[PDB]
Parts: C-alpha cells; structure tokens; sequence
DNA sequence: AAGCAGTAGAGCATGC
DNA sequence: TGCTCTACTGCTTCGATATCG
DNA sequence: AAGCAGTAGAGCA
DNA sequence: GCATGCTCTACTGCTTCGATATCG
C-alpha cells in the first residue's frame, strides 16, 4: 500500500509490451491520488510529503525514467495534474521539494511534443512561481535562465499551438513581476515584443483572430506593468498606445460568447489606472457607457471582474478633476446627475446603486 | 470509413505431405507457400503501409496460443508489416529451411479443426482499433479432413457458419495435387489455383479516399448548392527524406531562427519589413500587406452563363481535372437540383460556366464544366461515376506565340504508305500497367536494402519500345518510304 | 431505430421487451411473428452501430431471457472491445444465460476474465 | 528585342469634352497608356 | 527558344524536328525580399539553421555527421546520397520516340495529367523533315490516329509518355503533344448513381423550368445567318487581373509613400462580369426556378469595433 | 479535411 | 581577312521547404 | 540546386 | 434572495495527412 505503489511504478518499466500494466499503474497513481488528498489529518500529510520523494523510487524519478516512451503519457499527464494540486494541498511546506519540482518541469517541457503535456508543464511552473514570490528561494530557481530560454522560445519556427503561446506569455510578464532584481535590463525588448504582436492579432484585415492569445499577452502585460512603469510623465506615447489598445479591447461588440478578452482588458485597467494621465479626460462619457453596460453581465467572472475597473476609474477620474477644479464644472455636474439619474431610478439591483453611493 | 484498417491472417497448413515434396522433384508447397506470403508482404509494406498481417500454422507438433490448444502455433501478431519480421519470416526456405522447421517446431501431428479458427477469431477480437475488412487466407491441400470423424465435421461446419454471422470471410488459395485442378471436391460450406495475383501485381500503388475541398456554388446570388471538389489524378512521388544522425540514427530536430543585426542578440517578425527593389527606388510594405494585396472574391462558384460544347477544345488545359458532387449535408435537397441540371445538360449537351476560388484568400479562375454519365454490367465496370468535370482554362499570358510562318504541302503518294505503316502497328492502347520506371527503381533499391538481399534488381523499363521486334513487324519499307521522297543524297 | 435521443429508442428497447416477453408467457402464436421482426431489427445494428446496439440488446435482455442464444458469439466478440459502463452491461447481458451453456470457461480465459476481475469498479 | 516605340496623343478640344452622361474619353486614354507603361515599367 | 531533336520510327527514321511550348501556369518573377525595420537595409539579417539533437537535454552537432534516412514499415533505413548517387536512375540522354498508336477513341478528356503542351511542328534547313513529317500528319489527321510517343528532355529528367494529336491549320502544320499518367498516379473510386434513385426522382415541369432557365442564361447564339454559333463572353483573352492588381498597388506605394491600400476598380469587375443583357434576360426565370425548386436548406478588422 | 477529446455557458435544485 | 577555345549565362529543370484545409 | 546552347574577347591562321 | 451544487449539448481546438505554393 505504502511505496510498494511507488517501486511497481518503477518496475511497470522494464518489461516489453507495456500496455496492460501501464495501464494499472494509470489507475495507481489515481490511486495515488485519490489517497494523499483525503487525509484530514496533517500529521500524514507531512508524512507522505517526504514519503513521494525518495531519490531512488518514486514519482518524479519515474517521471525521470518515462522519457523514451511513446505510450507513456497518459500516466505522465496525470503526474504533472497531480502536481498542480500537491503544490496546493499544503500551503508553503513544500519549500525544500521545490527547485526538483521546478528542473522536472523545465525537463518535461523541453522534452515532449504533445500540447497535452506542455500545459500542466506549465501550469506547475506558474504556480511555482506564484508561491514563492518572497525574496527567499529565488536566485535557488534560476530565474535568469528562464527568460533566456522562455525568450529564445518565440523566435523560431511556428509550431505552438497558441494555448502554449499563452501560457508563455503570461510566464514572461510573472518572471518581469516576482524577483525583478535581475532583469533590470531586457525589459526594454519585452515590452517591443508584447506590443508588435499585438498591434499584428488585433489590427490585420485577414487571419480571425487567435482568441487566447490576446488574452496571454494581456495577462502578461499586466503582470510586467508593475516595477517598470511606463506613466506619462517619462513616455507618454507607448502609454498612450497601449491605452488605445485596451480601449479597442473594450468595445463592446454585441454576438460574443466566450468571454474572455473583457476579463483579460478590464482586469488590466483596473490595477494600473494611474498610468494613463492625460489620455483619459476625453472618452469618459462613451467609457462611462461600456463600464455600465459590462455592469449588467449576467455572469460570474465578468461583472465582479468589470466593477474593480469601474471602481478604480472613478477613483482615478476624481483625485485628477479635484488637482484643477475649475473648467471640469461640465464634467462635475454631468457625473453628479448621472449618480442621481442611477438613485432616482427604480430598480432592484444591489450592486446597480452601490456604485452611485459611491460616486 | 476513413480511419478503418483492414487485416489477413495466412493460415498455412504443414500436417503430413506438404512438408515432404509429394513425390515430385518440380516444386514443393511449403515454400511455395512461403514465397507468396513473403511476396504479399513485400508488396504491402510499400503499397498500404497501415494495414494487419499476421501468419499462423496448424498441425506442427508444437503448440502455444493464448488459451494453449493443441498443435496449433503462431509466428507472429497482427501489426503493420516489418522488415524485422519478414528476416525471421525467411528463414523457412528449401530443404534446410524445412529441416529448421523441423527443429523449430517439428512437423506432423494430430491436427485437429476448428478451434484454429477459433484463435483466428481470437487474434481478430482483441485489437482496440477499427476494423473495415475480416478475411482469412487458408494455404491447404486437402479437400475433405474428415476421413475419420464426422463429430468435428460438424463442428467445423458449426463454427464456420458462426464466424460468418458476425461478418469474417476465409477464402482458401487451393493447392494442386498433381500440378494442376484435379481435386474436384464439395466445399460448398464453409468458403464463401490462381496465386500469380498474390505473386506479382501490387508492387506500386497507395490507399485512401478524400475530399480535398468543399464549396458552394452560387447560381444568382441567392440560390446556392453544396459541392465537394474530388481528385482523380495527383502524380504520385517519392516520400521525403528523413533527417538522422550519423552514429546513433536517431531522429535530429533541427531548428531554425534569424538573427544578427551587426549586433548580435536576435529578433523578431516584428522587427523587419517586405520590400522590392526597382532600379533605384526601394518600395517597403509589411506580410500583412502582401498578404492582403491578392484578394478578389470569397472561395466559391460563381455561375457566369451556360455554353455549347464546341467552342472549348480539349486542346485548352491547365491542370488536372477534378470532380464535383452534391452531397445533402450543407444544404439539404441539392441532389433535386444536381440531378435535373444534370440530365438537362445531358440531353442539350451544352456546359456551364464558372468563376472558382478555391480557398479563403486566392485570385479567382474561369473553370467550365463539363457533365459525365456512367456506366456498369455484370462485372461492373465503374469506370464512370456519374457528375461534373472542371475543365481549367488560359486567360491570356499563358497561351504562347510560335513563329508560325512555314508551310509546304505533301504529295498524295506517301499517306496511304503512312496508313499501311500505322495499320500494321495498330492495336488496343491499354487500361493501366505503364509504370514509373525512376519511381520503380527507388521501390527496388529501398526493397533490397532492409533485407541484405544484396543484388539490387533492376527495373524493368516497361515504357521503352522493342525495336528488333517493330522492325520485323513493320516490315522492309523503311529504305522504300526514305528514298520516295526524302533521300540522304549527302 | 431513431437512434438520436436517450428518450426514444431506450425505452422503445424495453417496452418491446415488456411486449415480448407479456407474448411469450402467454399461450398464443404471435410471439415469433414480434420475436424474429426484433431480431431483424437488432442485427441490422451491429456492424455499423454497437453502442446502440448493446444498449438495446441490455434492455430487451433484462426482461427477455431467450433473446441471448442468437447473439451469444456477438456478445463474447464485442468484450474486449470496451471499457466504460458498457462492458458491465455486457456482463448484464452474460449473467442470464450461464445455465445452459457447454464450454464458457475457454471463452472467459480468452477474454481476459483474470483481469477484469481485478479492477477498481465496483 | 530592343524595342524603341512612339506613342502619339491627341489633347485635342474634343478630347476636352464633357460627359455624354457617363465618362470622359480622356480618362480612358490615360488610364489604358498607364496600365501599358505601367507593365512595361515592372517587367523589367 | 528552339528544341531540336530526333523523331525516328523504329531504328532507322533519323528526322530532324522542332519544338516550342504552349499553355502553363504564369507567376511573376519578382519575390519579396526581408529587410530589417527602421534601418531598411538587407544585410542586417542573418538566418540559420542548427541541427541540435534534443531527445533530452540538447547536444548541437555539426554540418558532417548528417545522414538522410527513408522509412519503412516501422523503422528507418540509411544510404543518404552518394549511395543514391551510385543506384539513381539512367536515361541515355533525350529520346523523342514512338512506341506506338491506338486507332480507338480511348483517350478520353479526363485522364491528361500534364503541366503544359508541347507543339512540336516542324525543322528547317532543306525541309525534307518537314515534308516527311506532314505526310505522317496527314496520315493521322484523316482517321482517329493517335500517336503514343515517349519524350525526355535531358539525361536527370524523368521520362514521360503521351499523346501526339494531330492540328491543321493554314499557316502552319502542327502535332500537340501532353503527358499522360503513369499507373501510381492514376486512382478510381466508387461513387453512387444519381439518375435510378427512387427517393430522388425530380418532376417535368421543374426540368422545363430548368429548360427555360439555359436559354436564358444561354451566351452563344447562332448568328451571322450561316448557322455558325458565336458567344460572347469569350473567357480564354482576358488578362489575369492579379498581376494588374499588384501593379496598380506598386504604382501607389511609389507615388504615394504614406497612403494606404486603394481598394480595386471597376473596370476589372466590368470585365470580370456577365453582360447586361443576360442577367436582364434571365431576371424573370431565376426567380421562377427560385420559386419552385424546393427548400434548400468576419477577420480581426470587424470583430471588435 | 476527418476525427475526437474536452470544458464552458447555460439550465434546475437547494439553502441562512 | 578567316578559324578556334572557353567564360560565363539565361533558361530551364528536380528537390527542399513553408502553408493550408 | 545543376546541366545546355548563346555570344563575344583573346589564341591562332 | 443572493449563494452554492449537479448537469447537457456543443464550440474550439489538437492531431494527422494530403495537396499546393514558393524558393534554391
């Protein structure tokens, strides 16, 4: 029961025709599985954590030993989706099983060819990188590899299948966030390369639209905002250009259905409002407009995503209309019978009137 | 279907004379039987390389099969076909090759019946893919196995029709007592000779059936019907050369980038233009704008008009010719409409005229078509499927200009010389068998190869005339025809 | 055959097998002219449609024994073949027609019964 | 070969006329010695 | 250009003859060349390929130890090419011979499977060859006489057979000349038949519709008062549109160097369409074909603003 | 183009 | 004045490669 | 990538 | 009444595979 799971997980290797009992070991590791996240108890938790790794058997020296295989990869798979949920069964424990956890990724990417694998590959790694954004462990995982490798990945031949695009470009935009003392430096090129593509999948009258590409670089592009701001007071011209591009990914087009896109550009919007100084006091009406048409989504993950970036905008647009409150009188006026034109209306929304309240 | 393989198991009979050469000294039909399952094999792992073959053989003296029946042995499982296993499947030739037959397993035992049918059954049952076509070819002598029992005359009679109700199909490829059909015996059961077609005639060929597009035409603007564009011919070529490395011939992966702007680094698509250059002046457009600079239409069949079958000569071509056909799964009732246009351009024989884009960004092409009725008998000859061909045509730079300028007439002696000449070399063209020679040749050398078979064959350049024949047959007017009217005369 | 719903030919399958088997124990001639226009009607399915085809077969089964000796090979050839809940509805098909049967024990080590006896399911 | 060819136009009043009700002879004239030069330009 | 060879019947018929090309597909010569942004220059691009053996973590090899490789079956085999250098394939050099003729008409429209046509027509230089050669043509021209020949141009290209018909005409004499499949290339599969369905039996009065709708929408009528047809819209002079396109754009980018794309014409549509006169004729029945036949059945610029 | 696996936008059902 | 060699050179053609349904 | 005739600038009558 | 829990077609996309266009 205990590790003998883990050493015939070895030993359905060496034997020819390995069908039959690649298939019972699929069904070990769920087992697996299925055992090490029912326990209620933290004291085999603990247990078992330093049990899965011995250096001799176990799952990632089997992960190290699946390498020539073409069947092999049902049972890989279901590995590398474990690991995702062993790296958040425990909360930061599993500190000292980490940089292993890190090089097996790097290995099990780099390595295979099915988009099937180079997912949770990379879903592992980023959320690897998302536990351990502290100052410690971090020149212990080699973060200045990972952009070279991570960079040198997108100036070749076109063979990902844009979900990996994806996922690379939101890894690009972590490394540029979590522990920037080292690229101090290529964040220069990154922000080129995170613009050209994007003018080329949004402004091209041919070749509809790769969906989720757009929205792996505009993740990306959120995560690198921070710690290498371009406000307007330095560059006031890509600030304005990436504004442009964020307002073309809010207009609101009537027949969509997979909504992704609004989350990645109003997500986006909301952190970083303060970004765009002088580039926001001209569309506030047809802003407004979207903002409160977004407010009435019918969903989950739209409209408590949009109300963060309508609240955040309201913020930004009066601590700048307060600084020369002189000429705004049109503006002041217009919001403030807007907000009374919302609370004179008779409605049942909650969070309808709770952002006149506010205002 | 379309993903739907197909699969043969060789059941081959050595139990008590067909091992020993049967008082002759011509031929034995063991290995006689081994050169044909060998020959199937080679002409298969070149012509439809994704098929399941398999050969097992009943009566020897040993037994192993998953379920240990007695005298009955298997050699190898059902697969694609293997250079590894047609070198162990040629070790069973001549007397020596018997004779390791004979130590491998050992001839002669009780053969029993149908429960080698059963693990035929048994091999056909457990493969987790699909299925198309379930035929057993039995390589056997004997004509009546029952000169004992009639219990497993019964039984073999029972199993047989019971393999048949869920569809498998044996057909036996007869043996020959003295050398020719003699044995003049009632199996009128159990199956459902000639083994020159499982000798020769499969040496170059491939498998499929695609569709390559589908479209729509458009008759005004309004009214429109689905079509899909078949092939019928495609110029079939070598495949291509797989990179390897030298010592450990493995596969390499090659990879490519652009780079080096005096400054090292690298780059990106983004960084970099499209341009021309015309004497002096440089013009600089992005891909996007190549890309977009050929458009004219979206990819279909714009009708242009009706036309009589006079005007286009068959001398006006471009390219191979396709085949479009109505199928109701876009656009439900287009056969109505497909099958009346048909037979009245069928009966006032005239052709349609089109405007044709094939896919989603192409400059458009005049395409006419052209119906085509079919034909069948007894035999079934579906050498015509009923439908529409698409004659391509020139526009206006690709017909060429010719100097043009000669012309001297002929005597009327020499044309009915010529008629004589032609009429004694005048016979049928053919229906097929005129085959690649370049691409045969690659066949042979790629064949003797993974074998070390050494002694490369060489191709029988089946294209190439038999003057020392033609000149007998055409007979001795050659110096006569000369010396009428065009004589060397230094 | 309106194989397109869950709610139509599943249960057209088990009202026909009420109807067959209310025919048969009672004591009139009608049963086969229903019997064999059934059994047309499911071997018109097992060539190109098998999932149907087991379902059906399952169904009219669970409340028509003898409906399995005219099928019985079908069944043992379309084992091995499956891996989800259909493999249990062909041992439902397997378990009503055991009395009666001569070899069984060869056909069960052919299809592999020493491993599906010790899976996971239940 | 080395071809060396004269072209001769004509902007004559009646060149200069209006509209008959659809367009200008003018036009058609230098559009088509356009397309004309226009090739022999890019076909080197 | 020119294309002197030899015809030669049998082994003894040495004849000088002639050949020149016709029909093929048309590209532009021209291709677009890659330069650098904002330097607009070509030498600051340097492409490269490298051959890492990944399988693992990679290991870069050089251009030598490099081997090309066939499959078969499931494995693969060796002999990259100087192996394939010795065992290639042998021509003897350009060969125009006869193997032989077919007086039947089974050479059908369907099965050509060529490039281009050569129409091989004459010699100069003391014409005896010429006036041998329109013997033999007219020879063929007064029967169903077609002429398989055999036909190389050089010693590395792959031989071709094909079909030799005959072409009179005033000015010049002439023998076409296309390929024909060899039996790899050619493939038949089976397809239904559409006439003896009995679930797709059509109606009479739909087919007079459909009668109705071809004279309408007919384009040659038989004029000129001698019973000779003449159509118009004759799809066989007009220019290809494509390269016209590309130069008009070509044109504006120099003249112009900040403006756009112009969208097309429409004198190109005017000679890309059907006449007036056919649509006006065929107005009233499409409608009526319309009414009676039954009841039958975007890109990044759009989808957000 | 053919096939096939997957997940998400939505629909019924129950709760402090 | 008359003949000859050869030094590339356009005009081809297989063959390797990038894209698309 | 690789061979086959065109056409003139020296080497040789 | 807003918040959380099963569930049903079904839209997008990965993978192979054959044809086409382009360049050397």
């Amino acid at each position: 029961g205990v590790r003998c799971s883990l050493l015939r997980l070895q030993e359905t290797l060496s034997a020819a025709d390995r069908c039959g009992a690649a298939l019972a070991g699929h069904q070990l590791i769920r087992g697996l599985g299925q055992e090490c996240v029912l326990s209620s108890s933290p004291a085999v938790l603990a247990l078992q954590t330093s049990l899965v790794f011995s250096r001799d058997f176990g799952l990632l020296v089997f992960v190290r030993k699946s390498l020539n295989s073409i069947e092999f990869r049902e049972c890989r798979e279901e590995i590398l989706k474990f690991l995702c949920i062993f790296l958040e069964k425990m909360g930061q424990k599993i500190a000292p099983y980490s940089v292993e956890i890190k090089n097996t990724c790097t290995s099990v990417y780099t390595k295979d060819r099915a988009a099937k694998c180079k997912i949770p590959a990379l879903d592992l790694l980023i959320k690897l990188l998302q536990t351990f954004r502290s100052s410690r462990l971090m020149d212990e995982f080699k973060i200045g590899e990972l952009f070279s490798k991570f960079y040198g990945e997108l100036a070749l031949k076109k063979k990902i299948p844009d979900t990996v695009l994806e996922k690379v470009y939101e890894l690009l935009g972590l490394l540029g966030e979590v522990h920037p003392s080292e690229m101090i430096n290529n964040a220069e090129n990154l922000f080129r390369a995170f613009l050209g593509e994007l003018k080329t999948q949004m402004t091209s009258a041919v070749r509809e639209p790769k969906l989720p590409v757009l929205a792996g670089c505009l993740k990306g592009l959120s995560s690198l905002l921070c710690n290498f701001t371009k406000s307007m007071e330095e560059d006031p011209q890509t600030s304005r250009e990436i504004f442009n591009f964020v307002l073309k990914a809010i207009r609101p087009q009537i027949d969509l259905k997979r909504y992704a896109v609004p989350s990645a550009g109003l997500r986006l919007f909301a952190l970083h409002a303060s970004q765009f100084s002088t580039c926001l006091l001209d569309n506030y009406v047809s802003l407004f407009e979207v903002l409160l048409k977004w407010c009435a989504h019918t969903n989950v993950e739209l409209k408590k995503a949009a109300l963060s970036a309508l609240e955040s905008f309201l913020k930004q647009v009066s601590n700048m209309v307060a600084k020369n409150a002189e000429m705004h009188k049109n503006k002041l006026q217009y919001f403030m019978e807007q907000f009374y034109g919302i609370i004179r209306n008779v409605d049942s929304n909650n969070k309808e009137l709770s952002i006149a309240i506010r205002g | 279907k379309y993903s739907g393989r197909d699969s043969l198991i060789f059941l081959v009979d050595a139990s008590k004379a067909m091992f020993e050469s049967q008082s002759e000294d011509e031929l034995t039909p063991f290995d006689m039987s081994i050169q044909c399952i060998q020959s199937v094999y080679i002409s298969k792992i070149i012509s439809s390389d994704r098929d399941l073959l398999a050969v097992v053989f009943y009566g020897t003296e040993k037994d192993k099969n998953s379920v240990n029946f007695k005298n009955i042995y298997v050699l190898q499982e059902l697969d694609n076909p293997g250079a590894k296993r047609i070198l162990e499947l040629d070790q069973f030739k001549g007397q020596q090759g018997q004779k390791r037959f004979q130590d491998m397993m050992g001839h002669g035992s009780d053969y029993s019946l149908s429960e080698v049918l059963w693990v035929c059954a048994n091999l056909f049952s457990d493969v987790q893919f699909k299925m198309s076509h379930k035929r057993i070819m039995l390589f056997t002598n004997e004509d009546n196995p029952h000169g004992n029992d009639s219990a497993k005359a019964s039984r073999a009679r029972t199993k047989a029709g019971d393999l048949r109700d869920t569809g498998i199909f044996l057909d036996l490829m007869h043996l020959k007592k003295p050398g020719g059909f003699d044995i003049s015996l009632f199996y009128r059961d159990i199956i459902s000779s000639k083994l020159e077609d499982l000798l020769r005639k499969v040496r170059a060929k491939e498998t499929r059936k695609r569709a390559l597009s589908r479209l729509k035409l458009k008759l005004n603007k309004d009214i429109v019907i689905s079509v899909g564009i078949y092939n019928l011919v495609q110029k079939a070529l070598k495949p291509p050369p797989i990179k390897l490395y030298r010592e450990t011939n493995e596969p390499v992966k090659t990879k490519t980038r652009t780079f080096n702007t005096s400054t090292g680094g690298l780059l990106l698509p983004s960084d970099t233009k499209r341009s021309q250059i015309y004497g002096s002046r440089q013009i600089i457009l992005e891909k996007e704008e190549t890309e977009e600079l050929k458009r004219f239409d979206d990819p279909g069949l714009m009708l242009m008009g009706f036309k009589p079958l006079v005007l286009l000569k068959k001398h006006h071509y471009l390219r191979p010719s396709l085949f479009v056909y109505p199928e109701e799964s876009l656009v439900i009732g287009s056969s109505t409409l497909f099958s009346a246009l048909l037979i009245k351009c069928l009966e006032k024989e005239v052709a349609a005229l089109c405007r044709y884009t094939p896919r989603r960004n192409i400059p458009p092409y005049f395409v006419a078509l052209v119906p085509q009725e079919e034909e069948l008998d007894d035999q079934k000859i579906q050498v015509t499927p009923p439908g529409f061909q698409l004659v391509f045509l020139p526009f206006a730079d690709d017909k060429r200009k010719m100097p043009f300028t000669e012309k001297i007439m002929a005597t009327p002696e020499q044309v009915g010389k010529m008629k004589a000449i032609v009429e004694k070399l005048r016979f049928t063209y053919r229906s097929d068998s005129f085959e690649n020679p370049v691409l045969q040749q690659h066949f042979r050398n790629l064949e003797a190869l993974a074998l070390d078979l050494m002694e490369p064959e060489q191709a029988v350049d089946l294209t190439l005339p038999k003057v020392e024949a033609m000149n007998k047959r055409l007979g001795s007017l050659v110096d006569e025809f000369k010396e009428l009217v065009y004589p060397p005369d230094y | 055959s309106f194989v397109r719903y869950k709610e139509v030919y599943a249960a057209a399958a088990e009202v026909l097998g009420l109807i067959l088997r209310y025919v048969m124990e009672r004591k009139n001639i009608l049963e086969e002219s229903l019997c064999e226009l059934v059994a047309k009607q499911l071997k018109q399915h097992q060539n190109t449609m098998e999932d149907k085809f087991i379902v059906c077969l399952n169904k009219v089964t669970k409340s028509f024994p003898p409906l399995a000796d005219r099928f019985m090979n079908a069944v043992f050839f379309l084992l091995p073949k499956f891996h989800g809940v259909l493999k249990t509805l062909c041992l439902e098909v397997v378990l009503c027609r055991v009395e009666g049967m001569t070899e069984l024990y060869f056909q069960l080590k052919s299809k592999d019964f020493v491993q599906v006896m010790r899976h996971r399911d239940d | 070969n080395k071809a060396a060819v004269v072209l001769c136009m004509d902007v004559g009043f009646t060149m200069s006329n209006s509209i008959p009700g659809i367009e200008s002879p003018f036009e058609q004239a230098k559009k088509v010695i356009t397309m004309f030069v226009q090739r022999q330009v890019f076909a080197e | 250009i020119h294309w002197p060879c030899r015809l030669t019947i049998g082994s003894n018929l040495s004849i000088r003859i002639a050949a020149y090309k016709s029909i093929l597909q048309e590209r532009v010569k021209k291709t677009w060349t890659v330069v650098d942004a904002k330097t607009l220059k070509k030498e600051d691009i340097q492409k490269e390929t490298v051959y890492c053996l990944n399988d693992d973590d990679e290991t870069e090899v050089l251009k030598e130890d490099i081997i090309q490789g066939f499959r078969y079956g499931s494995d693969i085999v060796p002999f990259s090419k100087v192996d394939e250098e010795q065992m290639k394939y042998k021509s003897e050099g350009k060969c125009f011979s006869v193997l032989g003729f077919c007086k039947s008409s089974q050479v059908q429209r369907r099965f050509f499977m060529g490039n281009q046509v050569l129409k091989v027509f004459a010699a100069r230089d003391d014409e005896a060859a010429a006036v041998a050669l329109s013997s033999l043509i007219h020879a063929l021209d007064d029967l169903d006489m077609v002429a398989i020949v055999r036909y190389a141009y050089d010693k590395r290209a792959n031989p071709q057979v094909g079909v030799a018909f005959p072409h009179i005409k005033h000015n010049y004499e002439c023998l076409v000349y296309v390929q024909l499949p060899f039996m790899e290339d050619l493939r038949q599969y089976m397809f239904s038949s559409l006439k003896n369905s009995k679930k797709y039996a059509p109606t009479e009065a739909q087919l007079n519709a459909v009668d109705a709708l071809i004279d309408s929408m007919s384009l040659a009528k038989k004029d000129e008062k001698t019973d000779t047809l003449e159509d118009l819209f004759p799809t066989t002079k007009i220019p290809n549109p494509r390269f016209q396109r590309l130069f008009q754009c070509l044109l504006h980018r120099a003249l112009h160097p900040r403006e756009p794309l112009p969208p097309i014409q429409q004198h190109i549509w005017n000679m890309l369409n059907p006449p007036a006169e056919v649509t006006t004729k065929s107005q009233i029945p499409l409608s009526k074909i319309k009414t009676l036949f039954p009841l039958i059945e975007v890109t990044a610029q759009e989808i957000f603003q």
